[PDB]
RNA sequence: UUGUGGUAGACGAGCGUUGUAUUGGAGUUGAAGUCAAAGCGUGAGCAUUGGUGGAUCCAAUACAAGUGAGAAUGCCGGCA
RNA sequence: CGAUAGAAGAAGCUGUUGGAAAGCAGCGCGCAAAAGGGUGAUAGCCCCGUAUUUGAAAUUGUUUUCAUACCUAGCGAGAUCCCUGAGUAGCUCGGAAAACGUUAUUUUGAGUGAAUCUGCCCAGACCAUUGGGUAAGCCUAAAUACUAAUUAGUGACCGAUAGCGAAACAGUACCGUGAGGGAAAGGUGAAAAGAACCCAGAGAUGGGAGUGAAAUAGAUUCUGAAACCAUAUGCCUACAACGUGUCAGAGCACAUUAAUGUGUGAUGGCGUGCGUUUUGAAGUAUGAGCCGGCGAGUUAUGAUAGCAAGCGUUAGUUAACCA
């Protein structure tokens, strides 16, 4: 009973071409360095994941604190100020309050600046 | 069952098969099991049996025990035992009631011999080369009998 | 059981047979059954499969290279495994055994339960001679009393115990059905019936042969 | 498989499968040993644990 | 509720290829092969449609293996 | 009774898709024939065949019967006489055969050397008792070993890198003084009906025409994958430090296995391949130019252990062999 390889090899083989579909030259004709392209795109991917957690928090960091130096507060004391009021709000929505809704964010600003904590 | 249906009773046809080439995926890949470049990673195999790397094994350490009795053989006894000779069902137990028994074949010619000590309730009749004392003791305890065959 | 006879007509006697409580089981064991259909496809192997080795193929047993200083890799014959002249390393070998053994007990077992579920059920009728030889050896008869017992789709196994000759004459451009004598029935044969048809006698020597 | 010759004439078995055996430092050189040791040497005694593995397949 | 990094290694559960045995089914109103597409799965993998192709193939339960290729300065053929 | 040529050998039409029916459907028929092959697709009933019944002038094989050669025949008595295998059996010195690494038994290169049924040899040194057998002469069917070849057939064997090295004109082409070593290469179509003829060209050839169901089936002749080489719709790219990807992200161009769609990616953040072997490899260590095929845990006989089934306390189970 001689089993011959045939349409075994080629069906997962085409599975990763089609996966490094978009690379440059070699990297997506010959099976082999599109196995390893595919690959390390995974991983890639993976590590991207986690630091984009981390990146769009910086952001969001960042605008904020562009925000309220604009008013004379601090992003260390307007954080605080959150904390002691109770209140609970995302820097990301925080954030896109201050870039859509400028009225309400400045809202926000009024209220931890000089209102009894609690 | 059908032929187009039949089954096995569970765990007792199909058993995980360790294929020694097929892959990392089922742990037993590349290397296959051997380990790594020593000489049971090898074709050769495991060496012989009872080798210890040069070190003098361990039967070559131990004296040889004797034979007495160079060149013969132990003369094969057929026993009866008196512990289980209750459960059989038989009375006048000589040769020829153990033939029709066929705890004997009736081809030997081995000498018979009675062994036991358990106590038996219903008499029996032996006719046996040779009995203990002790073994006779019991049998003749009850209201049985004994025949030494010369 | 109520195994009823079964005349050339294609009707139904009008008096049953009772069977003795001996040729039903109530207990049954199917994995028995399983080995001596496994046993009965096995042994059906011919095993004439053959392969050259890499001594056997014919080939020069000379290197054809030199071992070093040249660019090529080492090599040392030209009808190696991963050469395309061709040494099969393992392949095929017409010495395999292929054969399986199974104990006398547990046939005995195995024919025990399937006699006990293919009988008293359906198509499990009974026949006899007058039919057996009312088939004249022709057997457009048979066909009709095959249409007649709407029995045509069933693979119908006649047990016989006399080796009639007008039933075998017949019954043999019949893929479908066959005829068989008690001693050469087996658990598979029985079993792939979907039907069969039982001599009399042929069943009072089943009761004789379980014991 | 054959049982080794020299793995028999040196290891007799028993009923619970313990395989028996003599010891050694008992063929010569007796002055070199104390009585107590020479009558506790007499006594035959069985392989251990870390050979009875290599014993079994050998017998 | 306690957990789920992992090489050597141990254990368990599965996928896929070819053929055989039982059942059923599809196919010149177009099977296998083969190419493409913006599908489905936890993974081996599995579908749908269209083009080419011209005659075999599929599903279930079991069984037997020349049964799984990325590497061996591996062999052969083709092409850079 | 066969072998080497042979003879006879049953049973179907209509309609539909289709180039073509044997497929499909309706209504039937034959069978000791439903093995197989061909026939424009997949035929029990179209053809050749198969089951079954038969037949040999000539050569040859086996068996039986009859006759005929050759061989082949029992039980006593008395005599107490003769014959029964010689450089032979033993023994010594060197070797060997038997499971034995030389030793009771068997054999022999050199030397020596017996006895004659109250005899000789043997029963693991050797002696005695007991018992067994007749060396130094010859022939012997059957069961046993194998298949280059002839006939029939089979395969959970292979299907052009497989199977014999050899599907073709293969031990050929070819290599070597020689012995010797030793390849690759199959498929048009049902039927050549193999493309008359016209146009360009010197011609091959190509484009039409024609045959054909199909000519993108055209002799380069089943299907036609990837690497590789070219053409083009759409997007981007000439201040730009790049394991070439990933996560975000404008603009551009389309519309799908309708899916928070697809193609490209100005720009921002992060980012030193895969196997091997090593304490440690992006590695200035190693292996791979790319693609496709092939390529490495098997079989036979036994042992142990795990799991499961059958049979069970005078249990359990057969091997060879026969059907
Ligand atoms: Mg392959
Ligand atoms: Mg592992
Ligand atoms: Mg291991
Ligand atoms: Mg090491
Ligand atoms: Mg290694
Ligand atoms: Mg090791
Ligand atoms: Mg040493
Ligand atoms: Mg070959
Ligand atoms: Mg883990
Ligand atoms: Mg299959
Ligand atoms: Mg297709
Ligand atoms: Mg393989
Ligand atoms: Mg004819
Ligand atoms: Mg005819
Ligand atoms: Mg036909
Ligand atoms: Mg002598
Ligand atoms: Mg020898
Ligand atoms: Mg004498
Ligand atoms: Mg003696
Ligand atoms: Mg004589
Ligand atoms: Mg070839
Ligand atoms: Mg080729
Ligand atoms: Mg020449
Ligand atoms: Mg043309
Ligand atoms: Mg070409
Ligand atoms: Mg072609
Ligand atoms: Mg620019
Ligand atoms: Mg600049
Ligand atoms: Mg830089
Ligand atoms: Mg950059
Ligand atoms: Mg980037
Ligand atoms: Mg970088
Ligand atoms: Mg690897
Ligand atoms: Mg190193
Ligand atoms: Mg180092
Ligand atoms: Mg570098
Ligand atoms: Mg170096
Ligand atoms: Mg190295
Ligand atoms: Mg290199
Ligand atoms: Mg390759
Ligand atoms: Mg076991």
């Amino acid at each position: 009973m001689r089993i011959k390889g045939g349409k075994q090899t080629r069906v997962r083989r085409k599975k990763w071409l089609k996966q490094a579909s978009g690379s440059f030259g070699t990297r997506h004709a010959s099976y082999k360095v599109a196995k390893q392209t595919v690959i390390q795109a995974a991983k890639y991917a993976y590590r991207d994941r986690r630091n984009k957690k981390r990146d769009f928090r910086s952001l969001w960091i960042l605008r904020l604190n562009a925000a309220l130096r604009e008013q004379g507060m601090t992003y260390s004391v307007f954080i605080n100020l959150l904390k002691k009021h109770n209140i609970e709000i995302n820097r990301k929505v925080l954030s896109e309050l201050a870039i859509k809704e400028p009225s309400k964010f400045n809202l926000i600003v009024q209220k931890v600046k000089s209102e009894q904590p609690k | 069952m059908e032929l187009n249906q039949l089954k096995s009773v569970p765990k007792a046809r199909n058993h995980k098969t360790k294929t020694l080439g097929r892959g990392h995926g089922s742990g037993l890949g590349k290397t296959s099991g051997r380990g790594q470049k020593g000489q049971k990673a090898r074709k050769s195999g495991l060496t012989r049996p009872g080798f210890e790397g040069g070190q003098t094994p361990l039967y070559r350490r131990l004296p040889k025990f004797g034979n007495a009795r160079k060149g013969f053989l132990k003369q094969e006894w057929v026993v009866l035992n008196l512990n289980k000779i209750a459960k059989l069902k038989l009375d006048k137990i000589n040769r020829a009631s153990l033939i029709e028994k066929q705890v004997i074949s009736a081809k030997s010619q081995l000498p018979i011999k009675l062994i036991g000590h358990t106590k038996l309730e219903k008499p029996l009749h032996f006719e046996v080369h040779k009995v203990s004392k002790q073994a006779l003791k019991a049998v003749e305890n009850a209201n049985g009998s004994v025949k030494l065959l010369e | 059981a109520k195994l009823k006879l079964i005349k050339i007509d294609g009707s139904f006697e009008t008096e049953p047979v009772k069977l003795s409580p001996g040729l039903i089981a109530k207990e049954l064991k199917q994995q028995p059954v399983f080995d001596a259909v496994l046993v009965e496809q096995a042994s059906w192997r011919q095993g004439t499969h053959s392969i050259l080795t890499k001594g056997e193929v014919r080939g020069g047993g000379k290197k054809p290279y030199k071992q070093k200083h040249t660019g090529k890799a080492r090599q040392g014959s030209t009808r190696n495994p991963h050469f395309v002249g061709g040494g099969i390393v393992f392949g095929p070998k017409p010495n395999r055994n292929y054969s399986l053994k199974l104990n006398k007990k547990a046939h005995t077992a195995a024919l025990h339960t399937v006699w006990s579920e293919k009988l008293a059920s359906d198509n499990t009728h009974l026949v006899d001679q007058n039919l057996f030889n009312k088939t004249e050896g022709k057997t457009k008869v048979m066909m009709q009393f095959l249409k007649s017992a709407k029995l045509l789709d069933k693979n119908v196994l006649f047990v016989v115990n006399t080796l009639n000759t007008n039933l075998e004459q017949s019954t043999s451009n019949i893929k479908n059905v066959q005829v068989k004598h008690l001693d050469k029935v087996s658990v598979r044969d029985l079993m792939l019936a979907n039907a069969l048809l039982v001599e009399k006698e042929v069943l009072k020597a089943l009761e004789g042969k379980f014991k | 498989m054959k049982v080794k010759s020299a793995a028999k004439k040196r290891f007799k078995l028993t009923k619970s499968g313990q395989i028996k055996r003599k010891h050694a430092y008992t063929s010569h050189l007796a002055p070199h040993k104390t009585t107590k040791q020479k009558r506790h040497l007499r006594k035959q005694g069985t392989v251990s644990a870390s050979d009875f593995k290599r014993i079994g397949n050998l017998i």
